[PDB]
């Protein structure tokens, strides 16, 4: 189906504890494939998936230099935002960036991204047109004016339409065994009495890839969104993901509840019930 | 593949 | 403005007594990124626990997976202990095979 590539940058200041650390991680869909950490004893862009290991020395050397230079740019940006927000040099602050591209089944560009946050709040984002910016506040409007004057969006657009989509297509081919394989969820329902009056029904999904899934409970065919406890989808550590959804049911009414599972790996959505 | 940041804030 | 971590403690595979597995503690939804996570066996810290590389979600909140190889038994108690600037005291979440 459709696929994504994303790079996640985090830079965090630590006044009195040296210079801000910079981390860059890269993903294709829900698979991490590269990392760089400026706090490592010998910072280097390193492989994190088997299918990227085949890239030659020039790939590793070029990406390492890019991340070493980006480390410095983010340190400059942290100093800049202390000025733009009238903040002291005493506190710790964070800049984040997410950038990348989505492609369809034919490998054509669906959309690009280049967006930033300061202290966990939106700062500036490239709009979907890849030609204009959304600034969150008057500080980000200063960056917007600077970036409009320098025609930054044109340069970001060229990377997102060219390099990003070309390398994502290459990675998808090189990693086709895993990146292009959906693992459906293994599902079951558990039952636990809470008291003489109620019991919990928990619908499990395990071992699935990619992470996107829909897990819902119905009571007499009606969605129980407000009454369902739904945990965040979580990594198992073997590439796959897990999720559960639970409902508290009146004793003796268990068969009125059905669990519904939708996932890319399933040709047809599943319906499950507690099977005593 | 990721490129250099285009420009500082 | 800060965001407190959500914490889930669980195993990689369904737990079977005497079968090697992985104990996971997944912390997510937090901001800022500095966080302290320990995995505990009968209240004591497990040494050399590994963790994933720092990343974040669409809402900018961070997530990390801490994990260690373990062989569960009927008597051994496992937990995850988390500290973050948003918490007055460490938060302990016990491992429950059914969660």
């Amino acid at each position: 189906g459709s696929h994504s590539m994303r790079y996640f940058h985090t830079s965090v200041s630590r006044p009195g504890r040296g210079e801000p650390r910079f981390i860059s991680v890269g993903y294709v869909d829900d698979t991490q494939f590269v990392r760089f950490d400026s706090d490592a004893a010998s910072p280097r862009t390193e492989p994190r998936a088997p299918w990227i290991e085949q890239e030659g020395p020039e790939y590793w050397d070029r990406e390492t230099q890019i991340s070493k230079t980006n480390t410095q740019t983010y340190r400059e940006d942290l100093r800049t935002l202390l000025r733009y927000y009238n903040q002291s040099e005493a506190g710790s602050h964070t800049i984040q960036r997410m950038s990348g591209c989505d492609v369809g089944p034919d490998g054509r560009l669906l959309r690009g991204y280049n967006q930033f946050a300061y202290d966990g709040k939106d700062y500036i984002a490239l709009n979907e047109d890849l030609s204009s910016w959304t600034a969150a506040d008057t500080a980000a409007q200063i960056t917007q004016r600077k970036w409009e004057a320098a025609r930054v969006a044109e340069q970001d657009r060229a990377y997102l339409e060219g390099t990003c989509v070309e390398w994502l297509r290459r990675y998808l081919e090189n990693g086709k065994e895993t990146l292009q394989r959906a693992d459906p969820p293994k599902t079951h329902v558990t039952h636990h009495p809470i008291s003489d009056h109620e019991a919990t029904l928990r619908c499990w999904a395990l071992g699935f890839y990619p992470a996107e899934i829909t897990l819902t409970w119905q009571r007499d065919g009606e969605d129980q969104t407000q009454d369902t406890e739904l945990v965040e989808t979580r990594p198992a550590g073997d590439r796959t993901f897990q999720k559960w959804a639970a409902v508290v049911v009146p004793s003796g009414e268990e068969q009125r509840y059905t669990c519904h599972v939708q996932h890319e790996g399933l040709p047809k959505p599943l319906t499950l019930r507690w099977e005593p | 593949f990721e490129d250099l940041r285009v420009l500082s804030f | 403005i800060q965001r407190t971590p959500k914490i889930q403690v669980y195993s990689r595979h369904p737990a079977e007594n005497g079968k090697s597995n992985f104990l996971n503690c997944y912390v997510s939804g937090f901001h800022p990124s500095d966080i302290e996570v320990d995995l505990l066996k009968n209240g004591e810290r497990i040494e050399k626990v590994e963790h994933s590389d720092l990343s974040f979600s669409k809402d900018w909140s961070f997530y990390l997976l801490y994990y260690t190889e373990f062989t569960p038994t009927e008597k051994d108690e496992y937990a995850c202990r988390v500290n973050h600037v948003t918490l007055s005291q460490p938060k302990i979440v016990k491992w429950d095979r059914d969660m």
